[PDB]
């Protein structure tokens, strides 16, 4: 609580992962 | 009858009729049949230690029952 | 070849600590095999063992914690290399010590540090250790 | 010269290699023909156990709403060189897996596989020594100990192998909902024109007492289970001969 | 430091494969350790994960060629090594540049599979 | 990834008459007498079939209402249309009574009468009367019980012919 | 003709055991029959009791070395191959004299195993 007080490449492999797990998952269901 | 009452299941009551069955068979045709009534199952954890747990959770033998 | 026996346990971590990058001074060296030989290593994983060595050569443990009540046996004193060349160390001058600062620094190492990290999750705190672990290897 | 004699040693290996896996072959095309009994003797047991328990449903709704215990039941072989049967058992597992999955899987590979890889979710497994013949008295082994892992269980799935024909061994799946959930569906199919073809099975199952119902549902519980163990036999079997077969061409390349 | 661990791991991995090769090619691949299928998993991902196009092999290849910066190619060795892109199709790391060319890939064939998929679905 | 049922491989399923449609007068009543997942009769033709269920025996003919029957360890009669009759005798299950002239029996376990040995039934009930008497508990007793019960019957079935 | 004959056994004995581990190494010590496996069990004592400490590599092994008689050992040797010691440990054949020293080093196999079931025991 007293943190909170006071206190971009690696992101688009982080989204490039997310949406290609998104559609292994989605193929899966139907 | 009256085995209901001591919590045997009826599986288990039809195991022990069927063994009873294969028992009152000819010694010529009992070995076909006794095949089929012959426990030979057991339930098995791995233990920690590289070693495998038996579980007493359910009996094998119908004189344990 | 063909279950955690004792000579397989202390085996594993023989070949993790024969593991070296540069040569290793007498004392350090059979001061860590003997440690090793006699179970002092059982409760330690084998990937820490080179970074519990690490600690048992370039530091002190007891000294840090408050715990040392030894009088002459410490890693820091160089000098008794050959003291212990000479004697060995299963004598009794050397023994005792030398089993009190095994245990001291057993007991600290598995409390403080081995506690902490069969606790790391953190992608980030795991990649710290792995940094760590491989250069206790290239280190001691 | 040595060199020349090591490719002689390792040739001579590969030679032997070959009949000790061509005895096996042997030994597993005596099985296969002594088990194939069941192909002629198969397909009419389960008839009305088909109207007390099936019901294709969808994937979804069955699994997203588990409020209790789901119990699989997969059935693996207990020695290896089977083929792919326990890699797709897993998949098909890996593929249902949940926060209320408890498994009890069937086999010492499949204890060996489910044991490691789910280690909160595994609970025991069953282990049968393949000396006498799939009797009833296993399959109620099975379900006693299912019962026991999770009596308050949504429903007791059985992952097994079908034996379509010597070279083609599908996945089949038993799923048994408890005696809660079958009852109230019972009881709709009954008075409800939905489920028409349950209709008279289940009236006549409402007529009779309730004992004879939970021995009802126990005993068709126990058939499913016995033929799942069967069947995973036979495909077991005839995998092993075709299995050893790939060996026996691979230690020929060699 | 960091290129010197992940090269060694790499190493490490791949020369344990070598020695489960043996095995798998006489008796099977599902004759192993559950621990040593993810070896191989993650070997074979490493191996085709090796190749690259090459910009002077346009003919050959097919394919445009790839320039593969040091610091993505330690960045994506690591990643992999650590497990993170065990969902990843193997086939997805062949004839691809950084790991982000690897990503792009897999999601095209996600998208063919889920074509192929709803295509078999609606034949019903 | 769905999975097919184990049923969908079985291409022998239960035929229901609606209860809404006319009635059809049936001599034949097709019987399938199963064992352990195995089949001894098979919509076979049978002119009647003689069960013994818990509250008592029943004749099954051509025609008889759909009904749920609990077996008992006891002798199962199948009489064809010949006149010719084959006697079982079976352990437990369960026998399907479907209006359109189907029954499917169900047992553990299904043997012909002539298999059964009447000297070594009457032996092991006396084996099993100096245990009741000894058994241990209650339970021990419940078991024995269920033994002399089978055996009780199995001598009774053959004494009977 | 006593150590003519317990030779040719042994060689014997030896010979199977060499076949017999191909099948161990395909098909796994559980599938050999009965007989196979007590070929096997005795065969596996006859090569440890074979080995020997000699009195000259005391450095080299670390214990005192043995001189075993011939009628010891050919008395040894007979008794092994027809089973006389088969409740016997495996490795209280390896690195002894006769059969003498063999019992000695199953006995204190035994004690020390004793010992560490007794300190598992308090545990
Ligand atoms: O008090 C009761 C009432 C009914 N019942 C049970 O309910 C069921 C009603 O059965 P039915 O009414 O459908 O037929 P039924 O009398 O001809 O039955 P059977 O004797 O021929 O089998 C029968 O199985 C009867 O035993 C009891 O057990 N107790």
């Amino acid at each position: 609580e007293a943190a909170e007080r006071n206190p971009t490449g690696d992101n688009a492999r982080d989204r490039l992962l997310k949406e290609v797990l998104a559609l292994q998952a989605r193929i899966n269901q139907r | 009858s009256s085995w209901r009452d001591h919590g045997i299941s009826y599986l288990k009551y039809l195991n022990v009729c069927t063994e009873t069955l294969h028992s009152t068979v000819k010694e010529s045709r009992r070995a076909k049949y006794e095949r089929w009534s012959k426990p030979c199952y057991t339930a098995q954890r791995p233990d920690g230690a590289g070693g495998q747990e038996t579980i007493d959770k359910v009996p094998i033998h119908t004189k344990d029952y | 070849a063909d279950v955690q026996t004792i000579p397989m346990i202390r085996g594993a971590r023989f070949v993790a600590l024969f593991n070296q990058k540069q040569p290793s001074y007498f004392m350090n060296a059979i001061v860590s095999l003997y440690a090793c030989l006699n179970g002092y290593l059982d409760d330690v994983k084998v990937q820490y063992v080179k970074f519990y060595e690490y600690l048992l050569v370039h530091r002190d443990l007891g000294i840090m914690y408050g715990t040392a009540k030894n009088k002459f046996f410490y890693m820091y004193v160089q000098e008794l290399n050959y003291l212990i060349r000479f004697f060995t160390l299963n004598s009794p001058i050397l023994h005792g010590e030398l089993e009190e600062m095994l245990k001291q620094h057993t007991h600290l190492f598995l409390q403080h540090y081995q506690s902490k990290m069969n606790a790391i999750k953190s992608e980030k705190d795991v990649k710290a250790l792995k940094n760590l672990l491989y250069s206790c290897k290239r280190a001691v | 010269s040595g060199k020349l004699r090591l490719y002689k040693e390792k040739l001579e290996g590969y030679n032997r290699f070959y009949s000790i896996v061509k005895t096996i072959k042997m030994v597993t095309l005596a099985k296969y023909r002594a088990a194939q009994g069941r192909i002629r003797t198969r397909d009419f047991s389960l008839r009305y156990t088909e109207l007390a328990f099936s019901k294709p449903q969808a994937s979804r709704d069955a699994v997203v709403a588990a409020k209790n215990a789901l119990v699989y039941i997969p059935i693996t072989t207990n020695r290896g060189s089977c083929g792919a049967l326990n890699s797709n058992i897993v998949r098909c597992i890996d593929s249902v897996v949940s926060s209320k999955m408890v498994l009890m899987p069937v086999g010492k590979r499949g204890i060996d596989s489910f044991s490691k890889l789910y280690p909160d979710e595994f609970r025991y497994g069953i282990i049968n020594d393949m000396k006498e013949s799939m009797h009833f008295g296993y399959a109620t082994f099975v379900i006693e100990n299912a019962y026991e892992v999770s009596k308050d269980a949504d429903r007791y799935q059985v992952i097994f192998n079908r034996f379509v024909s010597a070279g083609v061994q599908r996945n089949a799946v038993y799923n048994i909902p408890s005696y809660e959930k079958w009852k109230e569906d019972l009881a709709d199919a009954a008075s409800s024109d939905n489920q028409k073809n349950r209709y008279l099975f289940a009236n006549a199952l409402q007529n009779e007492e309730e004992q004879l119902i939970r021995d009802f549902f126990d005993f068709h519980a126990a058939l499913a289970v016995l033929n799942a163990v069967g069947e995973n036999e036979l495909s077991e079997q005839a995998a092993r001969l075709v299995a050893v077969e790939g060996q026996l061409t691979n230690i020929s390349s060699l | 430091v960091d290129h010197y661990n992940v090269a060694q791991d790499v190493v490490q991995m791949l020369t344990k494969y070598r020695e489960l090769q043996d095995i798998i090619a006489v008796l099977g691949i599902d004759e192993l350790s559950e621990e040593d299928k993810l070896i191989v998993d993650r070997a074979r991902k490493l191996v085709k994960f090796l190749s690259q196009p090459f910009q002077v092999a346009e003919v050959f290849t097919g394919m445009t060629g790839h320039y593969v910066q040091l610091d993505d190619t330690i960045d994506s060795f690591s990643g992999l090594l650590m497990g993170t892109y065990d969902q990843v199709p193997e086939m997805a790391f062949y004839m691809v540049g950084g790991i982000n060319s690897v990503l792009e890939k897999a999601k095209k064939m996600a998208e063919e599979a889920a074509e192929l998929e709803k295509m078999r679905r609606a034949r019903v | 990834h769905d999975l097919p049922e184990g049923f969908e491989f079985m291409e022998h399923k239960v035929v229901n008459k609606d209860i809404h449609a006319p009635h059809e007068n049936l001599e034949t009543l097709r019987l399938t007498l199963t064992r352990q997942d195995e089949f001894l009769l098979r919509e076979e033709p049978v002119k009647c079939v003689t069960v013994t269920g818990t509250n008592g025996e029943y004749g099954i003919y051509p025609g008889h209402a759909y009904k749920i029957v609990q077996l008992n360890p006891s002798p199962l009669t199948v009489e064809y249309t010949d006149g010719t009759t084959k006697k079982y005798f079976v352990s437990g299950g369960f026998a399907h009574i479907n209006n359109e002239g189907s029954c499917d029996v169900n047992t553990v376990e299904c043997t012909l009468l002539d298999d059964l040995d009447l000297a070594i039934a009457e032996k092991e009930l006396a084996a099993q009367q100096a245990a009741l008497g000894s058994a241990k508990d209650d339970k021990a007793k419940s078991v024995v019980e269920i033994r002399i019960s089978v055996i009780e019957a199995v001598i009774a079935a053959l004494k009977h012919h």
